[PDB]
């Protein structure tokens, strides 16, 4: 199915310091492949997957200089915004930037995006085509007018449709063994009596890739939703993911309940029951 | 070399569509520019193009095609002042450098209404220690040749506009210090019109 | 307000050093340097932003740069080779559009030895009396010769005022010894006027060549005159 | 604008008392970025704790993974502690095989 | 691969 290349950037001002902390990560789907951290000794984009180590020093020199440009750009933005909002130097403020590609199962361009935040609220962002901007407030409205004169959006659009996609298409081929793998969930169920006439059924999905997964409980076929505790899908640490869903039921009615597991990896959906 | 374009010169008749191309190989190539450079001057940016397709700007249209990897520039209604070298530059996503072509030289040729080809002989004001031959009033379709002789100097063609009685002329100059050079023999490696005027 | 550079011309001997200055356009803060050899595309040397060499081209150690806190820049080259002779272009940009805009340049000519530098001899040839009777137009030609290097500006002056109507000047000079790197150069221009305007004996014509040559700095031991920056003109009177 | 963390403590592969594993504390949903996260081995802080590079979700809120090599015993209590500007009180979450 | 000409505010 679909695949995406998403880069994330975070700069946080340190008033008790000179320089902002700056962190950049690059994902392909749910798999991180690069990082930069201002506080890491390196001062270079470091690989974080085996299929990116493959690239020559030409590549790395470029990624390092462009990430340095992002770092320096966020530096001046922190300053500019502080001024637009008449905020003192004593406060710690944050900017965030997220951009990238989506492609379809036919690896062609589906969608692009580029969004900017100040202190965790939307500042300015590209609309769904990539020709205009949504400005949150009156500060962002001056940023819009300024970017419109300079054809900021056009240059961005050329990257998002186009080169971002071309690079995604490349990473998917070179990393084929990991990125185009699916790994079906391994599953089990646990039954723990809560109180004296009531028990918790918890249904587990472990070791699956990608992270997209549905885990639902049904009672006689009806889908519990108000009554299910569901935890956010979480990284295993070995490039796989984990979720669980729980529900509390009257004891002796456990047979009426079934867990349903939907995942790209599984041919047909699994259905687990409470079986000793 | 990354960005390729032909040196030329392109010759275009005044009024008519000039047409320049430029091809590149790196698929990382993301932004494109045309610069214009007159003899002995700096390049000046005349157009940037960022998206596939056409972009018209007055007399100038640029055409980018990323799949085939070319950028064209068309100059409609060619003027004499469009004679210049046209450089194309690409910026790839890997960095901040512009990567340039050699440049294509464009000569815009004027139309001569009454050609009147003639070779005149001119003396020096003070001594006679050179003398010069002026081939002039030929139509713009005459190519002048450089000399086969090591000690005979022949300039390229060049076009003047007597603006006030709006009249344009082609001319080239030949000269030597040699005993046994004269205006009858000077433009003999050039294909001369041959009802050309030759006075003493 | 526009991009500025200096010096506009230079002659340096081989093995010396040079130091070129560039100020960006008001409102721009990044400068890129480029080398343009004659009849060729500009080659990227390096780009400076926030006082640091952001990116470098295919140029070796002996090319160093600097960018000051006003956003202006210096290009220092040492161990000059004859190969470094070029139009050194400086280009400025903002960090919003990233459009790069060039300054005028610095024209560097590196010679092995300063006795290769020669100013021009200049001559004016008076229109033929055949041309005058045959077209009612009169063409003077001017001829600047024997000069090296090709750093000159030729202009026509009539009755003490510079003219542009009726002029054309070879856009490129000819080499006299085409095989030599240090060959001397020639160049012609024409001024064309009405026979009546030339036939008036009050009217006076001067062809003028600005030559860019050696500075005050430069040492000169030859017998011939130090070929410094100077203007050489020649003239004619009507009949 | 401030939003409060979400904590999950768990092992990498299914736990077995006295077998080699990794202990993860995954913290998500929070803003601003500034965060103290400690893994504990009986109430006292573990030294060798690594973490993921900071990243965030489409809603702007940040997520980190903190992890360590460990070997569970029946007796020994592992856990995670998290403090943030949104909380008056630091939040401890014990590791449990069936969370 | 990361974008080159990221703009300031």
């Amino acid at each position: 199915g679909s695949h995406s290349m998403r880069y994330f950037f975070t700069s946080v001002s340190r008033p008790g310091r000179g320089e902002p902390r700056f962190i950049a990560v690059g994902y392909v789907d749910d798999t991180q492949f690069v990082r930069f951290d201002s506080d890491a000794a390196s001062q270079r984009m470091e690989p974080r997957a085996p299929w990116i180590e493959q690239e020559g020093p030409e590549y790395w020199d470029g990624e390092t200089r462009k990430v340095k440009a992002h770092s320096q750009t966020h530096r001046v933005d922190l300053g500019t915004l502080r001024g637009y909002y008449n905020q003192s130097e004593a406060g710690s403020h944050t900017v965030q930037r997220m951009y990238g590609c989506d492609v379809g199962s036919d690896w062609r361009f589906l969608r692009g995006y580029h969004q900017y935040a100040y202190d965790g609220k939307d500042y300015i962002a590209l609309k769904e085509d990539l020709r205009s901007w949504t400005a949150a407030d009156m500060a962002a409205q001056t940023t819009k007018h300024k970017w419109e004169a300079a054809h900021v959006a056009e240059q961005l659009r050329a990257y998002l449709e186009g080169t971002c996609v071309e690079w995604l298409r490349r990473y998917l081929e070179n990393g084929k063994e990991t990125l185009q793998r699916t790994d079906a969930p391994k599953t089990h169920m646990t039954h723990h009596a809560v109180s004296d006439h009531e028990a918790t059924l918890r249904c587990w999905a472990l070791s699956f890739y990608p992270a997209e997964i549905t885990l639902t409980w049904q009672r006689d076929g009806e889908d519990q939703t108000q009554d299910t505790e569901l935890v956010e899908t979480r990284p295993a640490g070995d490039g796989t993911f984990q979720k669980w869903a729980a529900v509390v039921v009257p004891s002796g009615q456990e047979q009426r309940y079934t867990c349903h597991v939907q995942h790209e990896g599984l041919p047909k959906p699994l259905t687990l029951r409470w079986e000793p | 070399k990354e960005v390729e374009q032909n040196s030329g010169p392109l010759s275009v008749p005044e009024g008519a569509i000039a047409s320049l191309n430029c091809t590149y190989s790196d698929r990382g190539s993301q932004s494109f520019f045309w610069y214009r450079q007159y003899s002995g001057k700096s390049p000046e940016l005349i157009m940037f193009i960022y998206s596939n397709g056409d972009k018209e700007d007055g007399r100038f249209t640029a055409q980018l095609n990323k799949a085939s990897q070319y950028i064209s520039l068309l100059i409609r209604d060619s003027k004499l002042s469009d004679s210049a070298t046209y450089l194309c530059a690409v910026r790839t996503n890997s960095g901040y450098a512009l990567n340039f072509g050699k440049g294509t030289s464009l000569l815009v040729t004027p139309h001569i209404q009454k050609p009147d080809p003639a070779v005149y002989q001119l003396r020096d004001s003070k001594s006679s220690d050179k003398s010069v031959c002026l081939f002039t009033d030929f139509d713009s379709q005459t190519n002048v040749s450089q000399s086969k002789d090591s000690d005979v100097y022949i300039t390229d063609k060049c076009v003047l506009d007597m603006r006030s009685m709006d009249f344009k002329s082609n001319s080239a100059v030949a000269w030597s210090n040699k005993s046994d050079f004269a205006c009858a023999n000077a433009f003999n490696n050039s294909i001369i019109p041959e009802d050309t005027f030759f006075p003493s | 307000a526009g991009v500025t550079q200096s010096p506009t011309h230079l002659i340096k001997t081989r093995g010396q050093q040079v130091t070129l200055r560039c100020s960006p356009k008001q409102g721009h803060d990044t400068v890129s340097w480029y080398q343009q050899a004659l009849g060729q595309g500009p080659q990227f040397i390096f780009q400076y932003y926030e006082e640091e060499e952001r990116q470098r081209g295919n140029f070796p150690d002996r090319f160093s740069g600097h960018q000051f806190p006003n956003y202006s820049s210096e290009l220092n080259v040492n161990a000059l080779l004859l190969g470094d002779s070029a139009l050194y272009l400086c280009a400025s940009s903002d960090t919003v559009s990233y459009e790069q805009y060039f300054g005028p340049g610095t024209r560097l000519t590196v010679t092995e030895d300063l006795k290769n530098v020669f100013p021009p001899e200049v001559a004016v040839f008076e229109p033929s009396e055949a041309e005058i009777s045959h077209t009612q137009k009169a063409t003077l030609v001017c001829l600047a010769t024997g000069f090296y290097p090709d750093h000159v500006e030729l202009s026509w002056w009539v009755n003490g005022k510079e003219v542009h109507s009726g002029v054309c000047t070879d856009p490129q000079p000819l080499k006299e010894q085409p095989a030599l790197n240090d060959s001397r150069y020639a160049l012609s221009s024409r001024l064309r006027v009405s026979a009546t305007f030339w036939q008036d004996p009050r009217n006076h014509f001067r062809c003028q060549v600005q030559f860019y040559g050696l500075s005050e700095n430069d040492e000169w031991t030859q017998d011939r005159a130090k070929p410094v920056t100077q203007i050489v003109s020649a003239e004619a009177w009507g009949r | 604008i401030q939003r409060t963390p979400k904590i999950q403590v768990y092992s990498r592969h299914p736990a077995e008392n006295g077998k080699s594993n990794f202990l993860n504390c995954y913290v998500s949903g929070f803003h601003p970025s500034d965060i103290e996260v400690d893994l504990l081995k009986n109430g006292e802080r573990i030294e060798k704790v690594e973490h993921s590079d900071l990243s965030f979700s489409k809603d702007w809120s940040f997520y980190l993974l903190y992890y360590t090599e460990f070997t569970p015993t029946e007796k020994d209590e592992y856990a995670c502690r998290v403090n943030h500007v949104t909380l008056s009180q630091p939040k401890i979450v014990k590791w449990d095989r069936d969370m | 691969s990361l974008y080159n000409t990221i703009a300031t505010l």
